């Protein structure tokens, strides 16, 4: 690449500026030694295979000897996958008139678990038709994310990350053994998600959790990174209605820095201020074998004549079955809130 | 006599009396099988019985709480079962004995949490003031928008003459469709609430995810509307400057910093 | 019919099974006390039966283990009494109901701990593939070695041609010793691990602290090596970019850095 | 191991390379050899321990 | 033979030996029903029995404690109703069974707390040499006082000389009066201590708020101080060089950094 800037700090007159040239090896699988790196340093040189190298020769400052730091955007995304890449149909989000590639969480979340440089798990061992839906969603809802690693913690650790980013659990199903993926949407129809009822597979329902409305939030402030220039950017998010009723402001701040466009912010904290004010009722019900089925994530209906509650959607939380002996199977449920909007 | 009768070997008649009040509505309640008069106000007789688990006073709001145990079909936790009021129930608790006409408070709060674990008993757990002091205290930052919202004492607007009053025309589960508001802009209610009477003095307010045409979005369902009943509903501000001044003219107290400055530091590398 | 079964209310049998598998071998085992033929398996009735605590799934690796109970005399569990096998041995846990010839997958994972509290039982820990997400994911440092390990998928190196088949000489308690190797430079295997077949299609991997002469040094020491089985030893690769390129003509894919940069930043102090 | 898996230990107080690997073999042998660990319990035979 | 009887199967008699040692002064008490005779020293039979819990050796000073119980009226424990003692009450558990004269050391230590939960007993909390591990030890800072306790090794100051013997004239709740101290300049005594003989070779240190004229004030009241008891009084160095040189000679002692720099670095910005 010809870089030329020579006169960027005002050239001799001023501090210098930026000229030479710059040779990039991204190193592919079948990616040669370059003769000039070699020839230059001499002695053993590899063919730094499998690592981005770039080699710079030229004027770097002038008038005084001391260079200034650096600043390089990169995208990447394609060049991952080591030599197969999955579903790339759908592998990229084109944000801001294509000026931001955006990846799919999805695939980074297939990469992570799948990737032989990450954790290597058989790919074999993903269901494949629920991860496929998942980043078909993604994709027509145009939700995407950028990141990067430098803070060499444990996968958890960057999987709940992406996990509460998109707002979906990843599970090993019981059933088939698979990894399971299940987006948290309004995407589902009364008819079809089962029901259960004292006569038809409840046994006992305890806690109630009626929740309060007085306390809450009233504004909530969400802060993101500008992927074009890297800047920090916040955007505010107002509950008018719980404001009226507070007595005194109350504001929390929440960090989304993965998070690429204000937009998209801004849709994911409508989501979170409609989940956090909305009131939500938990409730702890017991089960038996009728709900033997059920994944964490599932919505399915619960009805209690006798408690006076109708016909009500709920998702399922954690769960603690015991098949052979006690025969109690007992699940943590919530109500179904969990939407993303799309404007 | 009250003191007198604590202090009395013999004539401890211990009786708890609960006072849930919101605005211009009070719910008495009392721990005791018959009803008793205290200051002109008759409580009532539970059946089943209310008693409490104690009060714990150690400097910790997290621990600190008060809980009440009563029957399922109390009056005052049965609105919790469908919805949270939207304004809060304080709590006030009075101590008396049979026989005496006076009484001393010890606890006083709001509730804090309500659940049922069984048809025949409900658990309400009170918190008190000090709870409050959790959240934090920041409530500041140099961004572009307002950072206000609109018509608190910060924005200083008056939103009493963009009140509209109108009868809802058709009510679903997520949208509200009234015919009047389809004479504005789209976009115009944006961000505001809607308030409706419940009872008496007191008003429910539900938030507006996004206004257009005649059909209006509420946040977290339409349900506990009344289909006919008459519902207020006042606008929203966007936060920008140019929305705050040609809508409202509300400029002079914009809270908002728009082009003051978004990175220039005077200790940075190179000014140009 | 199993899952109209579990709906029905006179005819629940529930009996669980359970199949360990590494590779070629499997065990099958059920809970009930008589043996049960399913898909062609029979899985044997263990005297005193075998039972487990329950399936928690929680989200949390840590949290949601699995508990399996059975005497101390239990086949697939005594493997680990002298020392874990190198392989991790899958279970697969089925659920059928007798008379029926259908079952129900219903917990898949593998060994994660093994404990005799007592004679007369055994305690089996089994975790999922979702423990282990919590170590790190890091794997790359800017270090002059090759950091690699000799064979993975990374060096791209076929050890097959380096295997050496050979008898072992002599076996003692810390240490191997063959004449074979005798005619190898010192250090010629060190790095390396020693695989033997221990049943079926599964070897037994043990590495190598140190090769010196004729004399092998196993790292924890020789216990369970057979003193007249045949044994297959690789090399071992030091790391080194010499040692990579004259020992196995792989500097191509060598991983380390080796004379790239040190310390040297582009915005340091002095340059000289 | 079907996935590659790998640790990060500091041992900032080793002034040299060949004593580092000393110690890192040592830790390599202790968290990979297997170790059995045993709750017993005697009379008053242990007592000196 | 207490190995021997240890090893015994039909000799086991165990007793419990408890020693303690306050410099010249030594209590023994012993779990028996009689008093028992060891190395000359005869353990007297406590109405009530005294009993332990156990001996725990973990590696942490936190949970390895270990616990006394013994009556109200324990004349050991006494002194600790109304002030703790000065100096740490050294504890040594010997054990040895009832007809042999051998007794081995199991535990020792100093008293760590002690409370009495009921009036019929008395429990004691007492901690090993390993929880004085736990408070820091950086011990430096680069600041103007001397950062030296007068009198500490490395003052290297004799208070001998300084020492002054006096009867107090007067003692009220919280100052003590003397004429003598009275011909001194204000201040002379402040930061000093008050050391008197309570029983033996042992003395109890009190320290010194301020000293103004005739009247000594004593941190903590003046509890527990003999009004006729012969008292003795050391002076307080404030820390200061000129008040280190003038009064006692100690400069080139002195610890502290008064004019070397207060914050001039060599990497700052603008020398002047
Ligand atoms: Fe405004
Ligand atoms: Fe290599
Ligand atoms: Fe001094």
């Amino acid at each position: 690449v010809r870089i030329n800037a020579p006169e960027l700090f005002g050239g001799d007159k001023g501090e210098g500026g930026l000229d030479g040239t710059l040779d990039v090896l991204f190193g592919e699988e079948d990616q040669g030694v370059l003769p000039r790196l070699a020839a230059m340093l001499g002695g053993l040189v590899p063919a730094f295979r499998g690592v981005t190298t770039c080699f710079y020769s030229g004027l770097v400052t002038s008038v005084n000897p001391y260079p200034k730091k650096w600043e390089i955007l990169r995208r990447g995304g394609n060049r991952l996958w080591d030599g197969n890449p999955w579903y790339p149909e759908k592998q990229f989000v084109w944000l801001a008139d294509g000026q931001i590639k955006a990846m799919n969480p999805a695939h980074i979340l297939y990469l992570v678990y799948t990737g032989r440089d990450f954790r290597g798990l058989a790919r074999t061992r993903m269901d494949e038709a629920s991860w496929r839906a998942a980043a078909d969603t993604l994709y027509a809802e145009g939700f995407g994310l950028c990141f990067e690693w430098t803070r060499s913690d444990s996968f958890k650790n960057f999987c709940e990350t992406v996990k509460s980013h998109i707002g979906a659990e990843v599970y090993p199903n019981r059933q088939t053994g698979q990894i399971s993926i299940r987006l948290l949407r309004d995407d589902y129809n009364v008819a079809d998600l089962p029901l259960f009822d004292e006569d038809s597979g409840l046994l006992e329902i305890t806690q109630e959790k009626t929740g309060s409305t007085s306390l809450a939030p009233s504004q909530l402030i969400v802060k993101y990174i500008d992927q074009i220039d890297g800047a920090q950017r916040q955007i505010i998010v107002n509950n008018n209605a719980v404001a009226a009723s507070q007595g005194r402001r109350s504001s929390e701040e929440i960090e989304f820095l993965g998070v690429p466009t204000g937009e998209l912010a801004g849709r994911v904290g409508e989501r979170e201020m409609r989940l956090k004010t909305t009131g939500l009722k938990r409730y702890k019900g017991v089960f038996d074998r009728r709900a033997r089925s059920l994944n964490p994530g599932q919505p399915f209906l619960i009805r209690s004549t006798p408690r006076g509650i109708p016909e009500t959607v709920v998702r399922v939380g954690r769960i603690e079955d015991n098949f052979l002996g006690d025969g109690k199977i007992t699940l943590t449920v919530v109500q179904d809130q969990f939407n993303l909007p799309a404007t | 006599s009250f003191n007198s009768r604590e202090s009395s070997l013999a004539d401890g008649q211990p009786v708890r009396l609960y006072q849930f009040s919101r605005g211009a509505i009070r719910w008495s309640y009392n721990s005791s099988d018959r009803d008793i008069t205290y200051q002109n106000q008759i409580f009532r007789t539970v059946p089943g019985g209310i008693t409490d688990n104690g009060i714990i006073c150690s400097g910790d709001p997290q621990s600190d709480q008060f809980v009440i145990t009563a029957p399922a079909d109390l009056d005052v936790a049965l609105l919790y079962k469908t919805r949270s009021p939207s304004d809060a129930i304080d709590l006030v608790v009075y101590d008396m004995h049979y026989g005496d006409a006076e009484a001393a408070v010890s606890w006083v709060g709001q509730i804090g949490d309500v659940d049922w674990p069984t048809v025949d008993s409900c658990r309400i757990t009170c918190v008190s003031e000090d709870e409050l002091m959790d959240q934090p205290g920041l409530t500041d930052t140099y961004c572009r928008t307002c950072t206000a919202i609109v018509g608190d004492h910060r924005c200083k607007v008056n939103l009493v003459p963009y009140r509209v009053t109108l009868t809802p025309q058709s009510v679903s589960a997520w949208v509200i469709s009234s015919g009047v508001v389809a004479g504005y802009a789209d976009g115009w209610f944006t961000g505001g609430y809607v308030e409706w009477q419940v009872d008496g003095d007191n008003y429910d307010r539900r938030f507006i995810e996004q206004h257009a045409g005649a059909d209006l979005h509420i946040l977290g369902g339409t349900e506990g509307i009344p289909a006919g009943g008459q519902l207020r509903v006042y606008p929203g501000c966007d936060g920008l400057a140019q929305t705050c001044d040609d809508k409202f003219s509300n400029l002079p107290n914009f809270r908002g910093f728009n082009a003051m400055q978004g990175k220039s530091p005077f200790d940075g590398d190179q000014v140009w």
